[PDB]
């Protein structure tokens, strides 16, 4: 009975209970919120190739 | 607008109100003496008193461009406020 006298609870589970969640990168803020403002600098620019101020404040000619 | 209109020269602005371009009239009874001044360049003129008058023969009657409607763009307007 030497087994019983090694920790019970397994390496597996201390890796387990250690790392429970995948760690959120530093980078996937940056690439998330550049790739939404992205947007919003496409629409709301004035030189912007596709804004959005034609569209909403049309024109007068 | 309607066909006649019955303004110029009488009662018209004497002087501008923001300084961002300067206008004076300096105005006889019979034409205006006009100097409109407006940063780098400015400009003069003696704007007659049958030029007002004749200004508004013709309209400009000012009308949008818009992507697909006025209506449209009106409610996008707010969609977007």
């Amino acid at each position: 009975d030497r087994v019983l006298s090694l920790p019970a609870v397994s390496k597996n589970q201390v890796l387990e209970n250690v790392f429970h969640t995948a760690p959120k990168a530093p980078v996937e803020h940056l690439e998330k919120m550049v790739s939404a403002n992205s947007k919003v600098y496409d629409a709301l620019n004035l030189q912007s190739k596709r804004v959005l101020i034609w569209q909403v404040k049309p024109a007068l000619f | 607008l309607t066909t006649f209109t019955f303004s110029g020269l009488q009662d018209a602005p004497v002087a501008a109100l923001s300084g961002s371009i300067k206008l004076n009239v300096a105005a006889k009874a019979g034409k205006a003496e006009v100097t409109v001044a407006a940063g780098a360049a400015k400009a003069a003129t003696q704007v007659s008193a049958a030029a007002l008058r004749k200004l508004s023969g013709s309209k400009i009657s000012l009308a949008e461009v818009a992507r697909i409607s006025v209506l449209h763009s009106s409610i996008q307007n707010y969609l977007l406020s």
